[PDB]
């Protein structure tokens, strides 16, 4: 990805060898941003609806025309704008995105039926999974504000078209604003951004009210709907072993009707239930979590000791065959995140919003056990743990049991 | 490189356009040749009919043309 500029707009375009181009907009209004409670959903839902040169309706069924394909989402950092077509219309996807930034008509009636109706299907979709309501539970306790913002708009705290509306004055400005653009010519890419960005205003670099502060804590978010258990550890000093560390202590299986190598695999032996060590760096904090889900909160429970337990075995030693499957594991996860078009275009758009040069996965660094087991003391030994309850809570672990 | 899509509008009236009717012209020629013989069929017994239409129609047309015998008609 050749990083550029095209009249004030950050450019990072690839070329490829492909018929299949992708662009993506990325814009620095994630939740963590979100003035309100919820705007960052709503503003993502509201891209590619009704712009003064181009109506909502005219622009799908012109996309229908050039077979083009629409993805969005919103983050903790980012709202991501991604469109699929073929590489000779790249023109039309240029102006389309210059439309939307620039002369988005945001009415009342968009907001209420059509933006709002459609970000609450979208978070009712997520949460049929227990296990990213308790992972969202634990960013919530750990952070409280900034990353601990929900990233989606909830019913309680209602999202209106002023606070939409001014968010976005925030953030659709040259300062917020990353062009990637996967299989696109970086020459060819410069010259169109360059034209129909050009009045977009400077705008100011959105910030996060406040500095991130860490907290331990419990959240017992009672359901009828499934059951899971994150138990996350905030961490102060974000570093790249607790990648290593995720991809070591594991949980999912490499391989079809089997458990896995993982320590924390090897703990859900004999019972209906899935595990996930994930770590979550966002620049200034992160959030190293193993997240459980199951159909009995017994069982559950029971992996939920081994799980800490693993972690507490890391601490004291980790062989040097564990230590090169960590290396193994994350050169490989980082390769297919680069690879993945969602990721992919977050990843660059960090590079070029923040300044944190992308790790390229060939150059992933090699964590030698000494290394390992010392980042899973320090989270065996934290002073800050966050446990999130999901489903029968009464029946689920508390922090202070584990 | 491609700035627009190339299309135009048709057309159009109460929901209908040129290439769709068009394709129910032969339909419509169908129904009418249906509605004909109903209609012929329905009125065959009229003796307008029988003189001016089915009489006329070659090697067919004798069924049509039947005479009474003078003696057998009252009337
Ligand atoms: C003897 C009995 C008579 C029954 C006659 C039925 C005639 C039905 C014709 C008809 O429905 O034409 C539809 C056609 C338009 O097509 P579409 O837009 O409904 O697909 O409509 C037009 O083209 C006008």
């Amino acid at each position: 990805f050749s990083t550029a500029e095209a009249a004030g707009v950050k450019v990072a375009a690839q070329d490829g060898q492909s018929p299949i181009s992708d662009l993506s907009v990325v814009l620095r209004g994630g939740s963590r941003y979100a003035t309100v409670p919820g705007v960052s959903h709503i503003l993502e839902k509201f891209a590619f609806q009704n712009t003064v040169p181009k109506s909502a309706l005219r622009f799908v069924r012109e996309l229908e025309l050039f077979g083009g394909k629409l993805y969005t989402h919103t983050t903790r950092e980012h709202i991501v704008l991604r469109t699929q077509f073929l590489k000779q219309d790249l023109p039309y996807f240029v102006d389309a995105f210059a439309n939307v930034l620039k002369e988005t008509k945001f009415q009342q009636f968009e907001l209420t039926e059509r933006v709002a109706p459609v970000a609450e299907l979208d978070l009712l979709k997520r949460e049929s999974d227990p296990a990213f309501t308790a992972l969202e539970a634990a960013h919530e306790v750990a952070f409280r504000t900034g990353l601990g913002n929900s990233v989606y708009a909830q019913g309680y705290s209602p999202v209106t078209l002023e606070d939409v509306k001014e968010f976005a004055r925030q953030v659709y400005a040259k300062q917020n604003v990353a062009v990637v653009g996967n299989n696109v010519v970086p020459a060819d890419l410069q010259q169109l951004v360059g034209t129909a960005f050009a009045d977009l205003q400077e705008g100011s670099k959105v910030t996060q009210a406040g500095t991130t502060t860490l907290h331990g804590g419990e959240a017992r978010v009672r359901t009828s709907t499934g059951n899971a258990l994150t138990i996350a550890l905030p961490i102060a000093e974000p570093k790249p072993v607790y990648h290593a560390l995720a991809s070591f202590l594991g949980g999912p299986a490499s391989m079809p009707w089997s458990v896995g190598a993982s320590p924390l695999a090897q703990a859900t032996v004999g019972t209906h239930t899935s595990v996930k060590a994930t770590y979550h760096n966002y620049g200034d904090a992160g959030l190293f979590a193993i997240t459980i889900k199951g159909d009995s909160p017994a069982e559950i429970s029971q992996v939920a000791h081994k799980a800490v337990q693993a972690l507490k075995d890391t601490g004291a030693e980790v062989t040097e065959e564990q230590a090169a499957r960590a290396y193994a594991k994350s050169k490989f996860a980082a390769a297919e995140a680069f690879e993945n078009p969602d990721s992919s275009a977050s990843v660059i758009g960090m590079e070029l919003l923040s300044g944190v040069s992308r790790i390229a996965p060939e150059n992933v660094q090699k964590f030698t056990p000494a290394e390992l087991s010392e980042a899973a003391a320090q989270l065996s030994a934290s002073a800050k743990p966050v446990v999130a309850a999901v489903g029968q809570v009464h029946a689920l672990p508390f922090a202070d049991e584990l | 490189y491609v700035k627009k899509p190339s299309y135009k509008i048709v057309p159009h009236f109460l929901g209908f356009n040129i290439p769709t009717v068009s394709k129910w012209i032969p339909i419509f020629g169908i129904w009418g040749a249906a509605a004909g013989i109903g209609a012929l069929f329905l009125i065959e017994g009229v003796p307008r009919t029988r003189q001016d239409i089915l009489s006329k129609i070659p090697i067919i047309g004798e069924h049509w043309i039947r005479e009474i015998p003078a003696s057998d008609n009252p009337f």
